[PDB]
């Protein structure tokens, strides 16, 4: 699972029931080539992720977007009411109603 | 303003004025807190109130003071609807430091000093952001429950 | 070229959040995949270096910089082939179906090279994957490839 | 259109009908819709609910026109009726993908894409096929209950 | 011949999903089975392939393809013998009572000769055999013949 990451030649080594098989300086001359090649590989393919990724942040920020305000307004309303004599009164009065 | 909450201030409209010919004046305001144990009311508070409006207190004028102090004013089902957006798995209050983190760097309104006074009456887990519901409670109807 | 787009210049007047018609160079790689355009975050911070600008000090900018800049990256679109794509998360699982374990595919899109958030990571998976455990890649790549 | 349904549409009729005259003209719309809390219902609004008739809106235009865009308006109990032969077994709400490829493999009405709006408001419950019964609600009576 | 069965073209207008009165090669199988024809799946095949006919790209149809095919097919009505179809299932199972044990008629139908989904299978013999095991092929043919 571990070698799963790295921008490594993905050849050079192998597996077996006790462990695995790595080149050096052949073999690690290969892997490194190889490796290089996946940064393109990769580092393209990170890219679009990254890209991708915040893409899906803007239509949640968005969404957001009022639901926020929402609650934005909302509580601020409260913080100014909830001094009032009139909306005290509507509340202790609020319950005796049906 | 839905048409339940209308339906609602007018029943403490009718609650307030015991004269019950739709204008409240100093009279239905003194008997109206002497009704709910408040024996010391001054007139002074019954001016500050009179003094909000330009003309009596009929039904629309009473609307419109309550319009003009509650333009955020938000009902509990929509409180919670975006509370359960935040939480979107369901059951779990939101943390502390979330909720923190996503009021200031979203909008302006959820700057820090101000969260610090949303902490401040709306205790810890209000404040912290890890139950929900009470302060939905809190915000359609003041005070501690 | 106009074609003269003049909707990224209406675009950078709603990314800059004072109205000076400036966006500071953190903005630039969020705003270049919000105009149609992916480049990796490495290739962002490579230009921006190797025109000795640095994003670690306090930047502004002019859109006088950031139209070039724009102009530099859409050459690269050239890279986004979707036969890579789908057939990178093809060798990512066992049988012929196209269908990544949730976890796999959450752990290596935050610690395999360029580091995405979980939060980010959790956005872009939410609603492809079902409570199965099974996130099907065709239909996946399909939906990241629709924005 | 069963009796009740149409006993419904009449007494619906009657109080957007504030003259009881039999005909709702466009100051019965208005007035109806500020006793309902619209203080600022434009009169382009009403103007293009009377464009949907070519005559006055008497008891039977009022009919005719509802009978015209609810022609597969079903009552909840005969939408409970189908969906307790989806699940024979009664009490449970039935799956998400059993609903989606039934609807599909059965009826062109059933294609997928309807499927995605199907799912878009009526939450994922009634979208998946689990719950049920809500979504007989609001489709008799609609908008969240 | 008209007697011109102008309901075949109804028919077809109610399988055709798009409605521009075509029907793709894929469901001119089925339909001729629900205009009440029974070739097997291999006939649809040879004949189709006969007619070097590829039913593995995409196809569309015209009503002027799909009469004559039906008209084809319809000399084959006389292959459907119910003689042979209960002396088959009287020869699959022991004793002089019509009963097949239930797995045997499901894995046959299932894995012998034109395969039949499993789902297909139980939806075959639903109400037909009860909970001793035993599905009455007497009742059960004529049943399948009802249809």
């Amino acid at each position: 699972k571990l070698l799963g990451g790295g921008d490594v030649d993905h050849t050079q080594y192998a597996f077996g029931h006790t462990k695995v098989f790595f080149k050096a300086g052949l073999l690690g001359l290969l892997e490194e080539m190889r490796d290089d090649k996946l940064a393109e590989i990769i580092t393209a393919t990170q890219a679009r992720c990254r890209g991708f990724l915040m893409r899906v942040e803007y239509r949640a920020m968005v969404e957001r977007r009022e639901s926020i305000f929402c609650i934005q307004y909302n509580v601020r309303s409260f913080m100014n009411v909830k001094h009032w004599p009139w909306m005290k009164l509507f509340f202790k009065i609020k319950p005796l109603l049906k | 303003f839905d048409e339940t909450e209308i339906e609602d201030f007018k029943e403490a409209f009718t609650v307030i004025d015991q004269n019950a010919d739709g204008i409240i004046d100093k009279d239905d305001l003194r008997e109206t807190f002497a009704a709910m144990g408040r024996l010391n009311v001054k007139n002074e508070e019954l001016d500050a109130m009179i003094k909000e409006a330009s003309g009596p207190i009929n039904f629309t004028v009473f609307l419109t003071m309550f319009g003009e102090k509650l333009k955020g004013a938000d009902p509990e089902d929509v409180i919670m609807g975006a509370f359960k957006v935040l939480d979107p798995d369901g059951k779990g209050s939101i943390k502390k430091s979330f909720l923190e983190e996503l009021l200031t760097t979203g909008g302006g309104r959820f700057t820090p000093e101000e969260i610090k006074n949303m902490w401040a009456a709306f205790p810890p887990d209000v404040a912290g952001n890890v139950d929900y519901k009470n302060i939905c409670y809190v915000i359609t109807h003041g005070e501690d429950a | 070229s106009k074609a003269a787009a003049d909707d990224f210049k209406e675009a950078f007047l709603l990314f800059d959040r004072t109205g000076d018609a400036k966006i500071t160079a953190s903005q630039v790689g969020d705003i270049a995949r919000a105009l149609g355009q992916n480049p990796t975050n490495a290739e962002i911070n490579k230009i921006l270096g190797n025109p000795s600008k640095e994003e670690m000090n306090a930047a502004a900018i002019t859109f006088e910089e950031f139209l070039p800049m724009l102009q530099a990256a859409a050459n690269n679109k050239d890279q986004g082939t979707f036969e890579d794509f789908v057939e990178g998360l093809r060798v990512f699982d066992k049988e012929g179906n196209g269908t990544v374990m949730g976890a796999e595919l959450r752990h290596v899109l935050a610690t395999l090279g360029e580091k995405m958030t979980e939060e980010e990571v959790e956005e872009l998976m939410k609603g492809q994957e079902d409570s199965n455990g099974c996130i099907n890649y065709e239909a996946f790549v399909k939906h990241i490839m629709s924005v």
